[PDB]
């Protein structure tokens, strides 16, 4: 697969999986600007997305982000088609591409250019979604490692009492309420603060979770 | 790029009619460029297409977004049957495009003398000016149709008009160096004393002592 | 047309391949000087000479024996016209002389007083080979100030040839030749935009139908048609 689509409708949390692996190591690092189009300037931004993307090429590992694409999924857009013209005969063009790999994100698959949405280009997709029971469970495993707790321990009224969210959500709410533990500065951690902060903390990303 | 587009391209006859008399929404489907299957069809030259359309009677008048009727764009092909149809249903003869070049620029750029008497015949304007401010004479006088020169003399063209620069149908004449079409049009009227914006007469601006012989063509 | 018709009169005439002017002289000249101020051209013009004229063409560029070596010219002109004179009547595309042609004293950067003075070698050598032998060595420019009175010498270079700079002719047959292959719509009208290139200056017109075409691939519209002519016009 050359190409790969991260729609995580309900709040976030592609950034962090992208952004863990990347910050891992990531092989190497290219990002492309959302409003890298708007080009006050004369209308020839085509020769620099051939000449960035001519590095790309000229690296032979290289992986790019495109970190929400919906934005250009719409002379306002007629420039952006011409740069959506440029990812066409850019990734379906002349290289040799069995090496470079690229990752581009989005918001809403509502307004994903269903045009574009034609496979080939984009082969992976990953919808996250609401708790299956197993992925909460997993994340919420996994950043419970590197925060201390307390001998008793309890995640079946996280997974349930948090809902909506994802490993993003889940991690700023869990490691809010570790701050509020570091707002106790005791030396251990109560799961309490943890039901009752990520419970409180957690409705109020549902209010702002817009 | 819609289907209309490939069935009015590509060679349809029957595809296209069965198309028509089936939903008349691909007869009136328009794309981006605001333009129906009248305007792909006279682009791939269709005969018999445009004569069904105009049959049932599709609006003429129908322009893209530059302002492009398919007498302008037809009479720019430079098609017999196609201007004979348009001219037939009796179109805009002198409507405005987006230069505004009347179909009589592009009956005589095309050397298409069977449609500029027909266009001229139909009541065209045959001094009709664009936003350029030149006519038919200029541009059929400066590529090289002598014979399109002698039927603008039949409908009783004017040989003095002025150009945006100033020019007239002899500085294109004499910049293009047509002699026998720079001596017509003098031995029919060309004053040689009008001047442009670069302050140069038709004398100095055709080269090899061409503006003496056509000086001696209006003394004598 | 008048610029490739006084080249190909100078050129072909002396060239037609006779043996009879080994007996009175070579009268007739061999060095065709050219002009023109848009993107350097002098390109397209030996493109049509290519085309019509199916022989050898030493495509050389006008900085290309600048090496540190400072051999490659007595090479070159030693080896070609050797190959010129004893395998075929070539043309030989010796570029871009202006580079090449600007007064130098300091020793510092004197490289091209060396390349001049073997411009002197083969000045001289060109004068030794008047006599008996197949060679056309063509020689343009694209400036009369930078010039020195030796190559304007007669005998060396025999015609001056001028460039206007709307020159409509060579436009409307290069756009003749340029749709007569590329494809076309018949809303597609060369009036406005040789005309207009006649009250505005400007240069590489093909490569601004080009750029047309850059804007018609662009899979949204099917046809070229007018607003890519006078976008590219406006834009480039």
């Amino acid at each position: 697969p050359k190409g790969c689509l991260l729609y995580g409708p309900p709040g976030t949390g592609k950034t962090l999986l992208a952004r863990a692996v990347a910050s891992q190591l990531d092989c190497n690092f290219l990002k492309v600007v959302s409003s890298s189009i708007v080009d006050k300037y004369i209308g020839e931004s085509a020769r620099l997305i051939r000449e960035m993307f001519n590095y790309a090429r000229d690296h032979q590992p290289c992986i790019i982000f495109m970190d929400e694409i919906d934005a250009i999924g719409g002379s306002a857009d007629r420039e952006i088609q011409r740069t959506l013209m440029e990812l066409l005969n850019q990734m379906d063009g002349f290289d040799t591409l069995h090496r470079v790999k690229m990752i581009m994100a989005t918001n809403r698959p509502d307004t994903l250019d269903p045009a574009l949405l034609r496979p080939g280009r984009l082969d992976r997709k990953i919808h996250i979604d609401l708790p299956n029971e197993q992925a909460r469970l997993d994340i919420l495993k996994i950043h419970a490692g590197p925060i201390t707790k307390h001998g008793e321990i309890d995640y079946e009224a996280i997974v349930k009492l948090s809902d909506g969210f994802n490993g993003a959500d889940l991690r700023n709410v869990c490691t809010e309420a570790g701050m509020f533990a570091i707002r106790a500065d005791h030396d251990f951690v109560v799961q309490e603060d943890f039901m009752k902060a990520v419970r409180k903390v957690a409705d109020s990303k549902k209010l702002e979770s817009k | 790029n819609l289907m209309v587009c490939n069935l009015a391209y590509s060679g349809k006859l029957e595809e296209l009619k069965e198309s028509i008399l089936a939903d008349k929404s691909l007869a009136t489907r328009t794309d981006q460029d605001s333009r129906t299957a009248l305007h792909w069809a006279c682009s791939a030259g269709h005969t018999e297409i445009v004569e069904f359309l105009l049959q049932l009677g599709v609006p003429v008048n129908d322009k893209d977004d530059a302002g492009w009727s398919p007498l302008h764009i037809a009479a720019s092909a430079g098609r017999d049957e196609i201007v004979k149809a348009l001219l037939g249903k009796g179109a805009q003869v002198n409507a405005v495009n987006q230069n505004g070049c009347t179909p009589l620029h592009y009956a005589a750029s095309k050397n298409r003398h069977e449609i500029a008497v027909m266009l001229l015949e139909g009541g065209a304007n045959p001094d009709a000016k664009d936003h350029y401010e030149a006519t038919a004479m200029h541009r059929a006088a400066a590529k090289g149709n002598l014979k399109m020169i002698h039927i603008l003399l039949y409908y009783k063209a004017s040989t003095n008009i002025q150009d945006t620069e100033g020019n007239t149908p002899l500085h294109l004449a004499c910049d293009e160096e047509r002699v026998e079409e720079a001596k017509l049009l003098v031995s029919q009227g060309a004053s040689i004393y009008i001047e442009n914006k670069e302050e140069k007469t038709p004398l100095q601006v055709a080269k090899g002592g061409l503006g003496l012989i056509l000086k001696r063509m209006v003394e004598g | 047309d008048i610029q490739k018709q006084e080249v190909r009169e100078a050129v072909e005439l002396p060239l037609t391949h006779f043996e009879l002017y080994k007996q009175i002289g070579i009268d007739p000249p061999r060095g065709v000087l050219m002009y023109g101020p848009p993107g350097c051209g002098k390109t397209m013009l030996a493109k049509a000479v290519a085309h019509h004229t199916t022989a050898a063409f030493i495509r050389v560029v006008g900085s290309e024996f600048v090496q540190k070596y400072l051999g490659e010219g007595p090479r070159m002109v030693r080896d070609v016209f050797r190959l010129a004179k004893e395998n075929a009547p070539a043309i030989i595309f010796i570029d871009e002389i202006d580079a090449i042609a600007t007064k130098r004293f300091d020793a510092q950067t004197g490289a091209d007083r060396e390349v001049q003075r073997i411009l002197l070698e083969l000045l001289n050598q060109m004068d030794g080979f008047d006599q008996n032998v197949n060679v056309k060595v063509i020689m343009a420019t694209n400036r009369a100030d930078t010039l020195d009175p030796a190559l304007l010498r007669p005998g060396r270079l025999d015609r001056k040839i001028e460039f206007p700079l709307p020159d409509r002719r060579q436009k409307r047959l290069i756009f003749s030749t340029i749709t007569s292959k590329m494809n076309l719509s018949e809303e597609v009208d060369l009036e406005d935009y040789v005309a207009r290139p006649d009250k505005i200056s400007g240069a590489d017109i093909n490569s601004i139908c080009q750029e047309s075409g850059m804007l018609a691939v662009r899979e949204n519209r099917y046809i070229v048609l007018a607003k890519d002519f006078e976008k590219a016009y406006k834009t480039v």
